């Protein structure tokens, strides 16, 4: 349910915000532009700073979501002229796969393990290399790491911001993206601990079991997307600049 | 001195993050009060001044 | 190194820039420095015997692998001297590399090729592991001794 | 017609993606497959350099242009010239030898060799990229492999070193991205990122200066420039020596390559403005690192600070606006890629036996380990700018480029020429002392250290195969300079009156 | 003053009319070469020495090493061009026309040699270099 | 204080239940989540209704700790006296892993501890540390994910901030009694004010406030007390010290351990609350002349003192070089008696139940450091003038027949 409210709530609210700030409120653009600029700068600054001091995975993903929403807000701020709404989508489409994969891995890990603390994610690579690989790929896509969807999504979001002259917003986005590597790397640093003394008994008694399960298919439809959409970021925008 | 700047950046980032995390309280009444103070501030900024 | 017992901490400081050898007053000159420690002997072996022993101690490739590894460089030098096309040289070098690597993959595995957990098990169990890994297929080995590579199990 | 450069870039990462299909245990099959891929790729670059690269051509060669994203006008564009083929060959050589020297690695060998092949592909893609955003992507594509290599095969403080490295590189590379956005959006009609059409662009002085600063912050984070060098000592000291080859021989030269390709070529006016201030910075960097090196008790930290010191000659040759200075900078790039990698390799192999860190407790290693002593002394002599080695001729050509420079008049030309000279007084002072604290003196060693303790055939071959080009270039420097005498001249052709 | 501010100065035009008639400059000249200021005597000594250096270029002429011939020709040609300008500018007024004629013939030979090198024609390079050789021998005989 | 925690609404009502699962008991009693071998996908067996992630519930509801970080200041003596606190943490919180941060000398104390997972060396006395080392230690503490951190070091603002950035749920520390510790309690979950600027001035019960806070009765859990000091000696230490005293000529169960020879060595294992705990070698020779039938072994912390002893008590005596506290405890274990000045030797004798004689500079220090000497087979011979060199050798000679 929290994964649903992470991906479904932001899409509908983004659509409502775009259709309520452009159609009935275009005459007062100089006010809600400032409101959205404050709302985005504070969001990235106070969603990426608190996420690096988190001991729970779901809460860290919460601060992650309230950080990544500020990148999408730039698409509303720039407007429909310098792409803009075409950069809201082609990043929200990315964000859906990123968050649903990084929540599917959490779902499987919690179901087979029974925990939510980040400290119990140590040594998952030794037990389930596939799950650790998929979670690491989802988190690195979340951090905007190069060969994964978040990096191209962020450079698409920042190209329109620079084209519209919003140097402050793009600079804050890049600085907060730098801050947004320490987490999405802390979990991987835990995942690659071979120290048996630091491995929690939660993952010591971990049974992967010889069955596929439904979530594996659902996130195999996702992990192969956040990595292999990186060439297909020319097919998506021509469906998103066509709208106006 | 020279190496104190990046490590100082990291330490100050950690301290500010911890302070912002701990300063709220986690109570619902505090959540509502902080959610409403900034609404009042926005209303005073964009209408009065 | 490694200490099973906590070592005694250094109470007295030492100069960082000083030489770390023994003191010059404790130096046995002529012995610690190899200056009077070589007395000749009628029993000196053959030069080519020493060459062969040193070459064989490195465990050279033998057979076809030894043949190609011996004949690669003179063939390349002759081809470059005789102005033969270089594409043939590149084809030969690539074929030599691929053949050498495939032959080396075909060679049996040794105890030092595995993880320290696999190296430091019971010696008889390790010997049985090495004997099986070079005998049965990799899929049968993985379905039989797979759980030995879950290092968190123990 | 055939996509040679695309195949060269794609082959290592594509082959390493298939390393997870292997169900074998151990490291034998994985390392032999990886060395097969590395040697096949090396032969491919050798064929390209032999048959399709012309050193007399100052233009771009073997170009390939495939439109990938229409919105950014962004193309997968590849091309080589006299500037790039040297770093490309050095990347292939050093990466193959680092794969060969990483053979005792038995813990997570599959991931290790996959990351090595990914690093191969990323470095080659950077050195042969003719698109600004492609350059930025290939620049970014190494943050994760080096982070994983550090955090999983490093030293005692590997995790802090990896975090510091990735955060510092991201902090530089966001300025790199801002510079890319600024340069690629300056077009009045449509955005453009091709370097060929950007080399003729005209900017106002202030905007050119801002773009130069945006690129130079990144190229000073990567190529160590005072005071943006603090990531390097703990990153290189606490890394695996095989990874240290790529870190101190290849990744350090990428900042210099970006400085020539972007700062020196695309923006000549801002470079002429900034170069006299770069000369003082380079001289003070040489002095500062050559003075920091005696203060380091750790051996690898001393070698890392020596690398920072040696980068100052590259900075000087960049800032001295002559063909001779740029040729000396390229020669020093090649020389340092041949020297620092071997020094780090010898340090790691020696630590694998002695298992000691600080120099004040490693006396008498020359008695059980004489061959590594010989190689360490020879590579220290190469570091010492001794004639017969590439370092001496590189520094001499940099000195000549400063002396023959027309931008500076007399007194600075004196005070800089004296400056680096102080450096080659300070460079012996620690280096030999290092050897004196690492090999000289007598210590009673164990009998088990009498045999099967020295460097084997593999380590001897690696050290010899990196030492031989040093002698070959120190005897005949035009084995390297003749590849880039023409193109450098073209780079200089924009710095004179027209 | 410590350093130059604008772009570096290019090829300074000669004031003795030793350049090409149509262009005013020679093709083999290279910008950015450091010429030491010695004077008329030093320029004459360098002129003779570098004429000998260019007459040492028989071995470099070949099908595989024409680029190095062109590089050495441009380097030494710039050097002797500006040395010839210096020595003509300080020569007595009676001796200026023959020195200018000799310099013009030598630089025309330089252009012909560079043109032959550009087309990668070896017999043409050899013939043009033979004419250049007799002109260089005349130059050292004049300036001994 | 109202301005800090707005909307306090008092404490919890007496009828609040905090749910059913992970509510009462200890950490080892939780029945859920349990293994489900019948599940084809490896999912565990979870209770009806409850969310899958239940391991985080115990920290919020029951206040369970699984990893604890005790940053113990001082040398060998303080880290040794912290052993009952570590045993109290182990008893109160089953299955907990306890990591120790201390100095280089204090790290060797935990060689003979069965409860500590990691012992780490960190220069706590440096008020201006290296930024790289400080950042590395802080990141290490952050990455261990400690549930609770305790600090015996007197914490100012800087130490409180260092504990704050540890991301620990409970941050407990001793603070400075002066005004310089203002604002430190804001960043700490719990604060203790000692009776002096030196925590080691207190004796065996110097950590009594921390012991009381660790064993308080909360939520139908009975109050937990502190066990007497105990140590566990491994076989390697025993063999090493056996070789060490066999080179000195003594044999097993036929020697006594003399400790407290005056020297400038830092391995004397003294306490910061007793700086006078050293006796000159002449008084030690006078005392050891009265030993009959049992070979007196002199423990020297530095080899440079050895020759001095060889020219004070005699060349034909038994001298043993001990620097590591595990080796000292192993020597005391195989002995029959300990004649020690106020060092860690008398505490290890109390741990190994050996009859021993404690020489103190004052009676107050004697009763504070060993409050139960009479019960634990010890006689406290304290100097009547407050100076240890003014002790009378006649009383010690009379008392030395207990062995
Ligand atoms: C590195 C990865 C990309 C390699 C370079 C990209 C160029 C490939 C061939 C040239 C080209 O124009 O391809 C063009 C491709 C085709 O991609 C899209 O295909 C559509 C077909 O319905 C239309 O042609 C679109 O215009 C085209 O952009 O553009 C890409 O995005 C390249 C990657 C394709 C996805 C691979 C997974
Ligand atoms: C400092 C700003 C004043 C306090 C404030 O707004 O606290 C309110 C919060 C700090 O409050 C924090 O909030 C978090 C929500 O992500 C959690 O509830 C934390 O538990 C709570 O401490 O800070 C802000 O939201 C600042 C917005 C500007
Ligand atoms: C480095 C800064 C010093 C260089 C000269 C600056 C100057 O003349 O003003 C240069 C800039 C003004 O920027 C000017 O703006 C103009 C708009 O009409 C044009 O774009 C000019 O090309 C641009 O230079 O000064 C500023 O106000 C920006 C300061 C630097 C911004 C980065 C802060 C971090
Ligand atoms: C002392 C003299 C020793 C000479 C060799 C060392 C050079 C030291 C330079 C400093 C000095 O005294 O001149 C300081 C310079 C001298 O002035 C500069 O040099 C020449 C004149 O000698 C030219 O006129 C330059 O255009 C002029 O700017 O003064 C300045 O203009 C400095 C103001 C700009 C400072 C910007 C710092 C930029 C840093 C970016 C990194
Ligand atoms: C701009 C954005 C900066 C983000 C910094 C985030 C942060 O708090 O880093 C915290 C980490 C702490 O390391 C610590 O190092 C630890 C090392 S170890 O595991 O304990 O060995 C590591 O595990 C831990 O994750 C890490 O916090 O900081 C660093 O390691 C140094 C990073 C400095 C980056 C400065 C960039 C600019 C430099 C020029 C000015
Ligand atoms: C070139 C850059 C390669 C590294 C970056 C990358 O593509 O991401 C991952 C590389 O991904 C892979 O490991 C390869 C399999 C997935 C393929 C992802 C893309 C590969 C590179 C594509 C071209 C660039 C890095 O993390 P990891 O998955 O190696 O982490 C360790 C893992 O858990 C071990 O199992
Ligand atoms: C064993 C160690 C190898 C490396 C040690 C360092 C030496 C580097 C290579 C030195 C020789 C380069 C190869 C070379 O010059 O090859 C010639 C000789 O062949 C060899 O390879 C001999 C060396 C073995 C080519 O013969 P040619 O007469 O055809 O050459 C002229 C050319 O074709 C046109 O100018
Ligand atoms: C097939 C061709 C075989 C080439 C000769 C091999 C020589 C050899 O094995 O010598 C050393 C390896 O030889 C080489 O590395 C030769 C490199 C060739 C480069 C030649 C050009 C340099 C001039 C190492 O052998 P060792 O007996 O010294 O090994 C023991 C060890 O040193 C201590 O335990
Ligand atoms: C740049 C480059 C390169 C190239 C290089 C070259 C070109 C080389 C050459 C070289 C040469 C052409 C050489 C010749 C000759 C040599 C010799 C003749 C030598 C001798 C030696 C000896 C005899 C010995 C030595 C030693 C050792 C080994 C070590 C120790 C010390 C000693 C010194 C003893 C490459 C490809 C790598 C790649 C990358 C880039
Ligand atoms: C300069 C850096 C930025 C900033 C400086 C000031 C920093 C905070 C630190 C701490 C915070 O604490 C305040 O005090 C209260 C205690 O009552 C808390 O309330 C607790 O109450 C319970 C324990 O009493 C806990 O169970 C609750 O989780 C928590 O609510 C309250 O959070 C907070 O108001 C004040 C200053 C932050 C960094
Ligand atoms: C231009 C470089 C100068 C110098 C020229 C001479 C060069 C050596 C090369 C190698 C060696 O050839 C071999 O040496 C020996 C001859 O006497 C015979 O070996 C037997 O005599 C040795 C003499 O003590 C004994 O040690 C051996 O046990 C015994 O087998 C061997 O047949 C012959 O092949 C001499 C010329 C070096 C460079």
């Amino acid at each position: 349910v929290v994964a649903f409210l992470s991906v479904t709530s932001k899409v509908a609210a983004s659509a409502s915000a775009t259709r309520i700030f452009d159609i009935p409120f275009y005459f007062s653009s100089n006010e809600w532009h400032l409101l959205l600029e404050i709302l985005a700068i504070l969001s990235m600054i106070l969603g990426n700073l608190i996420a690096i001091t988190q001991t729970s995975m779901k809460r860290m993903l919460a601060y992650s979501s309230i950080g990544q929403i500020g990148y999408v807000i730039i698409g509303i701020i720039v407007g429909d002229s310098n792409d803009g709404y075409a950069s809201m989508i082609t990043y929200m489409l990315f964000y859906i796969s990123m968050n649903l994969g990084t929540f599917a891995c959490i779902v499987l890990f919690g179901l087979r393990t029974g925990t939510d603390n980040i400290r119990d994610y140590a040594g998952l690579y030794t037990k389930d290399p596939f799950l650790a690989l998929s979670l690491a790929l989802c988190l690195l896509s979340l951090g905007g790491l190069p060969p994964l969807a978040g990096f191209f999504g962020k450079i698409y979001l920042f190209w329109c911001g620079w084209q519209a002259g919003l140097y402050f917003l793009v600079l804050i986005g890049l600085l907060t993206s730098v801050l947004s590597i320490y987490y999405y790397l802390k979990i991987i640093k835990l995942l690659m601990t071979g120290r048996n003394q630091e491995i929690t008994p939660h993952v010591r008694n971990y049974r992967r079991s010889p069955l596929r399960s439904k979530n594996s298919i659902e996130f195999s439809m996702i992990v192969c997307v956040i990595a292999s959409t990186i060439p297909g970021i020319s097919m998506n925008p021509i469906i998103t600049i066509a709208q106006d | 001195i020279i190496d104190g700047i990046p490590n100082g950046f990291g330490v100050t980032s950690f301290f500010v993050g911890e302070g912002i995390k701990y300063v709220g309280g986690g109570r619902i009444s505090s959540y509502l009060f902080w959610y409403l103070l900034y609404v009042s501030i926005f209303l005073f900024i964009f209408t009065f001044t | 190194g490694l200490t099973d017992i906590e070592p005694d901490l250094n109470e007295d400081p030492r100069d960082r820039w000083a030489t770390n050898g023994v003191a010059p007053e404790d130096f046995v000159y002529g012995k610690y420095d190899e200056h009077h420690t070589f007395y000749e002997s009628s029993e000196k072996g053959s030069f080519w015997g020493a060459v062969a022993e040193e070459y064989n101690s490195m465990d050279p490739p033998t057979g076809f692998q030894g043949l190609i590894s011996w004949l690669f460089l003179p063939a390349v030098a002759a081809g470059m001297y005789f102005n033969v096309p270089g594409d043939y040289l590149f084809i030969g070098a690539g074929l030599f590399v691929i053949i050498f690597c495939i032959i080396e993959m075909d060679k049996p595995d040794q105890p030092h090729n595995f993880e320290p957990q696999i190296y430091n098990m019971e010696r008889g169990a390790r010997d049985k592991l090495i004997a099986d890994y070079n005998t049965m297929d990799i899929w049968d080995f993985n379905e039989k001794y797979g759980d030995l590579w879950d290092f968190t199990l123990k | 017609s055939f996509p040679w450069l695309t195949t060269i870039v794609v082959l290592p990462i594509f082959a390493g993606s298939l390393i997870f299909l292997f169900p074998h245990r151990g490291n034998k099959v994985i390392r032999w497959y990886t060395i097969c891929i590395s040697m096949i790729e090396l032969l491919l670059m050798t064929y390209v350099f032999f048959y399709h690269f012309q050193p007399d051509d100052p233009l771009i060669q073997l170009v390939e242009d495939y439109k990938w994203i229409n919105f950014f006008d962004f193309h997968w564009r590849l091309g080589i010239d006299g500037l790039s083929i040297g770093p490309i060959l050095l990347t292939g050589f050093i990466t193959t030898l680092a794969t060969l020297a990483a053979w005792p690695v038995t813990r997570n060998s599959q991931l290790f060799h996959f990351l090595m092949l990914a690093m191969y592909s990323a470095q080659i893609g950077l050195f042969s990229s003719r698109d600004l955003l492609l350059f930025f992507i290939m620049w970014e594509l190494e943050l994760i492999p080096v982070y994983l290599l550090l955090s999983m095969w490093g030293g005692k403080k590997r995790l802090y070193s990896a975090t510091k490295f990735i955060l510092y590189t991201a902090g530089g590379s966001i300025f790199l991205l801002m510079g890319v956005l600024g340069v690629g959006l300056y077009g009045s009609n449509e955005p453009t990122l091709n370097l060929e059409t950007l080399v003729n662009q005209s900017y106002p002085v202030a905007l050119e200066i801002i773009f130069y600063i945006g690129f130079f912050i990144a190229f000073a984070v990567k190529l160590p420039i005072i005071p943006l060098h603090t990531w390097l000592p703990d990153t290189h000291g606490e890394a695996h020596y095989s990874t240290c080859m790529l870190l101190a021989g290849i990744l350090l030269k990428m900042g210099a390559y970006g400085l020539v390709r972007i700062n020196m070529e695309l923006l000549p006016h801002a470079h002429s403005i900034f170069s006299p201030w770069l000369m003082i910075i380079g001289t003070m960097q040489i002095i500062y690192a050559a003075s920091t090196s005696p203060g380091q008790r750790n051996l690898k930290k001393r070698i890392a600070y020596s690398s920072v010191s040696h980068m100052g000659f590259i900075i000087i040759g960049i800032s001295s606006i002559t063909d001779t200075g740029l040729n000396g900078a390229i020669l020093q790039i090649i020389s340092h890629g041949f020297i620092g990698a071997a020094l780090f390799f010898l340090a790691g192999t020696s630590y694998d036996r002695i298992r000691l860190v600080y120099l004040d407790e490693m006396g008498g290693i020359a008695i059980p380990m004489p061959k590594i002593f010989t190689l360490f002394s020879s590579f220290s002599m190469a570091s010492l700018a001794l004639p017969g080695m590439s370092g001496f001729i590189a520094e001499l050509i940099v000195f000549f480029g400063l002396i023959t420079s027309q931008k500076y008049l007399l007194i600075p030309k004196l005070l800089i020429t004296f400056g680096m000279a102080i450096g080659m007084i300070l460079t012996p002072i620690y280096l030999l002392s290092m050897s004196r604290q690492m090999f000289y003196g007598y210590k009673l060693f164990n009998i088990s250290n009498s045999s099967f303790f020295d460097s084997g055939p593999r380590e001897l071959f690696v050290s010899t195969s990196i030492f031989l080009p040093v002698i070959g270039i120190g005897v005949y420097p035009d084995l390297v300079l003749s590849l880039s005498v023409e193109k450098v001249e073209a780079i200089l052709s924009n710095y004179f009156y027209r | 003053q410590l350093w130059l501010d604008g772009p570096l100065p290019g090829l300074r035009p000669a004031e003795n009319k030793i350049g090409n008639e149509e262009t005013g400059t020679r093709t083999f000249l290279k910008k950015g070469i450091y010429m030491a200021n010695i004077g008329t005597k030093g320029s004459a000594l360098r002129l003779r020495k570098y004429a000998f250096d260019l007459l040492a270029m028989e071995d470099l002429i070949g099908q595989d090493t024409l680029n190095y011939v062109r590089r050495y020709l441009r380097f030494k040609g710039t050097f002797m061009y500006y040395d010839f300008d210096k020595v003509i500018s300080a020569a007595p007024v009676a001796d200026k026309p023959p020195l200018t004629n000799l310099a013009n013939r030598l630089f025309d030979n330089f252009e012909k040699l560079q043109e032959a090198v550009k087309l990668k024609d070896v017999p043409l390079t050899r013939s043009c270099y033979d004419d250049t050789a007799v002109t260089l021998q005349e130059v050292m005989n004049r300036m001994a | 204080n109202p301005w800090l925690d707005l909307f306090y609404d008092g404490e919890d009502e007496p009828e609040t239940e905090y749910g059913s699962m992970f509510s009462d008991g200890k950490q080892d009693e939780d029945p859920y989540p349990r293994d489900n071998p019948e599940n084809p996908y490896g999912f565990l067996k979870f209770p009806q209704g409850y969310a899958v992630e239940m391991a985080s519930l115990g920290s919020k509801v029951r206040g369970d700790v699984r990893r604890c970080c005790c940053v113990v200041s001082g040398g060998v003596y303080d880290n040794l006296l912290f052993f009952p606190a570590i045993q109290l943490i182990k008893d109160r919180y089953p299955g907990v892993q306890i990591d120790i941060i201390t100095s280089a000398r204090g790290k060797q104390t935990y060689e003979m501890n069965k409860n500590v997972r990691w012992a780490t060396v960190y220069d706590l006395d440096d008020n201006f540390p290296d930024p790289a080392e400080y950042t590395d230690m802080l990141g290490l503490l952050k990455n261990r994910y400690y549930d609770m951190v305790l600090s015996t070091k007197l914490a100012g603002l800087g130490h409180a901030a260092f504990l704050f950035m540890t991301t620990a749920r409970d941050r407990v520390s001793y603070v400075y009694p002066n005004v310089n510790a203002a604002g430190a309690g804001l960043l700490l979950s719990e604060t203790f004010t000692p009776d002096s600027m030196n925590l080691s001035e207190g004796g065996y019960n110097m950590y009594h406030q921390m012991i009381e806070w660790l064993g308080r009765p909360v939520k139908d859990i009975p109050q937990h007390l502190a066990s007497p000091l105990k140590v566990s000696i491994s076989r390697k230490l025993k063999e090493a010290v056996e070789a060490k005293y066999k080179e000195a000529g003594a044999e097993k169960g036929k020697y006594v351990v003399i400790h407290g020879i005056k020297c400038d060595s830092k391995a004397s294992m003294q306490s910061e609350g007793d700086t006078d705990s050293l006796l000159p070698i002449e008084i030690w020779a006078e005392i050891s002349q009265a030993i009959r039938g049992v070979t007196p072994i002199f423990v020297i912390p530095h080899e440079k003192l050895r020759e001095d002893v060889e020219e004070i008590v005699g060349e034909e005596t038994s001298i043993v070089f001990i620097t590591t506290p595990g080796q000292l405890a192993a020597l005391i274990n195989d002995s029959v008696g300990v004649i020690a000045t106020n060092t860690a030797a008398i505490q290890l004798a109390l741990a190994r139940e050996k009859p021993s004689i404690a020489l103190f500079c004052s009676e107050e220090k004697g009763k504070c450091f060993v409050p139960d000497a009479e019960g634990k087979k010890c006689t406290v011979i304290a100097s009547k003038t407050g100076n240890l060199a003014d002790i009378d050798v006649a009383v010690v000679k009379d008392t030395l027949k207990v062995f």
